[PDB]
């Protein structure tokens, strides 16, 4: 031990520093994270280093409960790693993860951004399911829409878990925008197989059994593009316009949407 | 040349059914106009769009916009949501004119000593007519001597301060003013509140003709507001400003500069620190060195100080321990008088915060890095980084549909001249933005006209005459019955010119702090 | 499985190359637009899960640990016939049969020892019989030089030239070496065969065909 | 490809969702009945 911290004071590479933590590995924690921060202090943007302080600093932090001086200080030193290592996705996912663990929410998406603005564009699909798992965790909308915005602007081929998002989450009258402006697109993978059906036919009914909602588009002109569209399984898109007109209390404008799907 | 479709489409249902001859295969002569006036087709878009998207107006200005109901619902006084805490830089000159433009209200001033009761003032608005006034300071702006510019120096009345304290709460106000009162001083007075309260709303300040526009503009470069927050789009540009600019490209090269000022600060301390690296930063790596090099520093520094320590730390001390001595050499040396702890580590604190002054500065020109584009640039600028946009009626009927285009976005409404500035001219820029998720952005829309002041430009006499269409919604909304904030005291005419005229108002008196001044005391000479 | 097959990174370096992966041990990086690190340890080799797509130097440099971008040493030429790359003759000298010829033909593509392949051209090339170069004195195949002189003799003529891209010491062999693209076993018992092109076969084929016409001349090559 | 899929990239870096004012107060209000509901949470297995 006195010749091993005198060949680690001599000795500047990793692999010295992960002999000397794998030697002293017990509990000396306080001291530990002391040794720690002289060893990051005298090595900077160290990946091996810097992955195995979050580790064994994460793994040993465990016994605070919420908020603690403790955890800010593992939020102070995930800054601290994030000087340098801004551009390592594995770091931020870590510290995200850690996030969903003590339960913040603006901070949480503070530093989703952050890592949206650290990775450039080509290391954003590391991060971007753990933002939508972490959108998908809050049943509150508000952040989500723009959040699944932002993702659709970046990936267009993902509405279809948006549009399961706010079926889930009533926001029914964007989700009647958000299908109706997917739907009417000529590339568009729903990774499923649809085959440009089912999609139609979920918008129809969802325009049609929720009308309250759904007051700024036009149902009539949406679900006869459809009818236009199709020419073989016209019935349920029929069936969803007159009842569209069920559940908007219009009982002679439903059979009148029969008779020209009797006619037609 | 785009054609009129929906004519186009009724000349097709015309030539093919009743015989008719084609509208659109003999033209012979092609007709020019001039600009300025060209602009009507795109009123008639603004217009179509704005019955196309069903709720633009919210619900709290409909019954006021349609007039019915009650006709002070508009009024402050009757809102649950009304903001107490308010701040006050340059409005209020004195203590003494604080407590004497506050009629019916008791001033209960924390403080007790009459040498720190300076401006600036926080008020907290509601036994019931108590106010909690306490004179804050302002923070050290750092150690340069030219960080503060001008503030403003004129003594209010108790009626132009009440119109600002109407105009900083959110919903309709009207700052009635008559020629002689200066309505222009309470107007870039209830800007800088709006802007120094809440320096993250967006006001939009619109004015028809484009000499008084230039001239409410002009008086924001003398006040207590950056620059890199303006925007006036539009063709009436031409005034008197020095640094010319002010468009989409002409403030975006303007914080490229400024973020390579800054940037050539940041590489300034970082040779004074000694941190290696000799490359040019970008604001990524400026904040990430700000959070390790000077954040870690400064924490080091106040744990070697102590100032949260059992006893007192050394004047001296500030002096031996602070690592920007040698960053600060532009500064008049010394940094530090010595003359006491607190006056010390106040001067450190100010060094510090306009050290995250640039810092932040520099964390909002990240956005601006990370766009590719000049037009994402400018679309940046235009919705978040500039915080006060000047208009023009005409221009922003003109490129309402850009603005939506590019998503722009606001916090308060201005109109100034309300009564130089027509109805639909008035309902035009109310209406910018949409609403976006169920929620309006809009707080505080703020009139200021003169109901008994002119009439717009109109070339047609039997449309202002008959049809009443020369009634601007100033003096409609005077004649509903709204309450009205009618100015009184004059300051800048005579007052036995002010005796010709204050019938037409209601109580137009005279300011006598003016109206003691040598010009006014002699009369014309000759005469 | 620790070595990578980072692509899409001939501007970039080695430092460049080894500061994203920084432990690696190993980082050589091909003449095309490929390269390949290896790290020595086993949590460090696990850089195509966790640096994808990393920006190299203002570009994105996917990497997959992998052999997908690609002893006897390799005498790996990119033979030039004029002022157009007639291809990359990967020249496997064969070590097992003549090492001291094969290792003469290595270093003349390396350019180690201040002479050889590696801007030299093919004065001797005959159709599909010999493609003799190398000598980077008098550049006709009667100049050249070896490491223990002028003139040094043959190691070996246990390998044949019996196809194409068999590489053989010309001359008794000093700097010259000849390229075979058919049967040369009538030139058996006084040119040491010393290669076989598995890669760059087609180069071979390729300076036979132009074999001088046109200079045909490596003047990039390396090991 | 990276050109391609920087295209267009508006209101990314979360810039803009605070402009409105109206989710930064509602994600800390719903942050302190999550965190408070992770402290009665820990505090559930801590002694288990």
């Amino acid at each position: 031990l006195p010749y091993e911290e005198e060949i680690m004071r001599n000795q500047f590479s990793v692999k010295c520093w992960l002999r000397y933590i794998e030697f002293k590995q017990g509990a000396p924690k306080p001291r530990l994270n002391q040794l720690y921060e002289r060893a990051l202090k005298l090595l900077p943007c160290s990946y091996k280093l810097w992955y195995r302080y979050l580790k064994a600093r994460r793994a040993q932090v465990k016994h605070r409960c919420v908020t603690d001086p403790a955890y800010e200080d593992v939020n102070n030193c995930h800054e601290r790693a994030f000087v340098f290592m801004h551009k390592m996705p594995r770091l931020w996912l870590d510290y995200c993860q850690f996030l969903m663990d003590q339960g913040r929410v603006t901070h949480t998406r503070r530093t989703f951004d952050r890592a949206l603005r650290a990775l450039p564009i080509t290391q954003h699909s590391r991060i971007w399911p753990l933002y939508l798992r972490f959108l998908r965790s809050h049943p509150l909308p508000e952040t989500a829409v723009r959040g699944y915005r932002r993702f659709l602007k970046l990936s267009p081929e993902s509405a279809e878990e948006y549009i399961e998002y706010l079926k889930s989450s009533d926001r029914l009258d964007e989700a009647a925008q958000r299908l109706a402006t997917v739907v009417n697109d000529e590339r568009f993978v729903s990774k499923a197989g649809k085959s440009n059906y089912q999609l139609w036919h979920e918008l129809c009914d969802l325009i049609s059994q929720n009308p309250d909602k759904v007051q700024s588009l036009n149902v009539d002109a949406i679900i006869r593009g459809g009818l236009t569209r199709f020419t073989d399984q016209l019935g349920k898109l029929w069936c969803s316009l007159a009842d569209y007109y069920i559940r908007s209390g219009h009982f002679e404008k439903a059979r009148d949407v029969y008779e020209e799907a009797i006619r037609t | 040349v785009f054609l009129d479709p929906n004519q186009y489409q009724q000349d097709m249902t015309n030539t093919i059914q009743n015989g008719a001859e084609d509208v659109y295969e003999t033209f012979n002569i092609i007709m020019r106009r001039k600009p300025k006036e060209n602009n009507f087709k795109a009123v008639l878009e603004t217009i179509r769009n704005l019955m196309n998207t069903d709720c633009v107006v919210p619900d709290w200005l409909h019954d006021i916009i349609l007039g019915y109901g009650d006709p002070s619902s508009a009024h402050y006084s009757k809102m649950p949501n009304q903001i107490a805490t308010l701040d006050f830089n340059d409005t209020f000159l004195s203590i003494e004119h604080l407590k004497a433009s506050f009629p019916g209200h008791n001033v209960k001033v924390t403080v007790e000593d009459p040498a720190l009761q300076i401006p600036p003032f926080r008020i907290t608005f509601p036994e019931a007519k108590t106010l909690i006034v306490e004179p804050h300071v302002i923070p050290n702006r750092g150690p340069y001597p030219y960080n503060q510019p001008k503030r403003n120096t004129i003594q209010f009345t108790h009626t132009q301060i009440e119109a600002i304290r109407a105009g900083m709460q959110p919903g309709l106000t009207m700052v009635v003013g008559p020629p002689g009162t200066g309505k222009t001083d309470v107007a870039v007075q209830i800007i800088s509140n709006i802007y120094h309260n809440f320096p993250e709303q967006r006001t939009l300040i619109v004015t028809h003709s484009n000499q008084a526009l230039n001239q409410l503009f002009e008086k924001i470069m003398a006040l207590d507001i950056d620059e890199r927050h303006l925007l006036r789009l539009g063709h009436g540009e031409e005034e008197l400003e020095t640094e010319k600019d002010f468009s989409r490209y002409g403030r975006v090269n303007y914080v490229l500069a400024r973020r390579i000022e800054l940037l050539e600060e940041v590489k300034r301390l970082q040779k004074s620190l000694g941190v290696p690296g000799d490359a040019s930063y970008t604001c990524e790596t400026a904040g990430y060195f700000f959070l390790y090099q000077v954040m870690s520093r400064w924490e080091e520094y106040i744990s070697k100080v102590k100032n949260k320590g059992s006893t007192l730390p050394d004047v001296t001390e500030v002096s031996t321990f602070f690592p920007f001595h040698e960053y600060f050499a532009n500064a008049p040396q010394p940094i530090f008088k010595g003359r006491s702890y607190e006056e010390d580590m106040e001067i450190a604190e100010g060094c510090f915060r306009h050290i995250k002054k640039i810092f932040t500065q520099l964390e909002e020109f990240r956005a601006s890095e990370l766009l590719r584009s000049g037009l994402d640039r400018s679309k940046y600028l235009l919705v978040k980084e500039a915080k006060i946009i000047a208009m023009t009626c005409t221009h922003a009927a003109l490129k309402r549909h850009d603005l939506v285009k590019l998503g722009f976005k606001y916090d308060n409404i201005l109109m100034e001249e309300a009564a130089q500035i027509l109805e639909i001219e008035t309902f035009i820029p109310l209406l910018l933005q949409n609403p976006q998720d169920g929620f309006s952005r809009l707080k505080r829309w703020i009139m200021i006209g003169d109901h008994h002041q002119l009439p717009p430009v109109i070339k047609n006499m039997a449309f202002q005459k008959y049809s009443n269409m020369e009634q601007s919604l100033f003096t409609r909304f005077v004649r509903v019955g709204v309450p009205t904030v009618d100015l009184d005291a004059q300051g800048r005419a005579r007052a036995s010119l002010c005796n010709l005229y204050n019938w037409r108002y209601k109580n137009l008196g005279n300011l006598p702090h003016v109206q003691l001044l040598p010009e006014f005391s002699t009369a014309n000479a000759g005469l | 499985k620790r070595v990578l097959y980072v692509g899409g990174l001939e501007e970039v370096d080695d430092k460049v190359l080894h500061a994203a992966f920084i432990g690696d041990i190993t980082d050589i990086q091909i003449p095309l637009d490929y390269e390949t690190e290896k790290h020595r340890g086993f949590a460090f080799v696990e850089f195509e899960l966790a640096e994808d797509a990393a920006a190299a130097i203002d570009n994105m440099n996917e990497s997959e640990l992998f052999g997908r971008t690609i002893s006897n040493p390799q005498v790996y030429m990119d033979i030039k016939i004029g002022n157009k790359p007639a291809g990359r003759i990967q020249m496997l000298l064969r070590s097992d049969v003549v090492p001291m010829t094969a290792e003469n033909f290595r270093c003349l593509c390396t350019h180690e020892k201040g002479f050889g392949f590696k801007g030299s051209s093919f004065h001797r090339i005959i159709p599909q019989f010999m493609c003799q170069g190398g000598d980077f004195t008098n550049h006709n195949g009667t100049g050249g030089k070896s490491i223990y002189g002028k003139k040094f003799d043959d190691e070996n003529f246990i390998l044949k030239h019996t196809g194409p891209g068999l590489l053989s010491m010309a001359n008794t062999n000093g700097s010259q070496f000849f390229l075979t693209c058919d049967k040369t076993d009538w030139l058996d018992g006084k040119h040491v065969v010393f290669g076989e092109v598995t890669e760059g076969l087609d180069v071979l084929r390729q300076i036979e065909a132009q074999g001088p016409k046109q200079k045909v001349i490596i003047a990039d090559c390396g090991e | 490809r990276a050109e391609l899929m920087k295209a267009i990239d508006f209101e990314y870096y979360g810039y803009l969702d605070e402009d409105d004012g109206v989710i930064v107060p509602l994600e800390q209000e719903y942050e302190k009945k999550l965190r408070a509901e992770l402290v009665e949470k820990w505090k559930a297995e801590r002694e288990a």
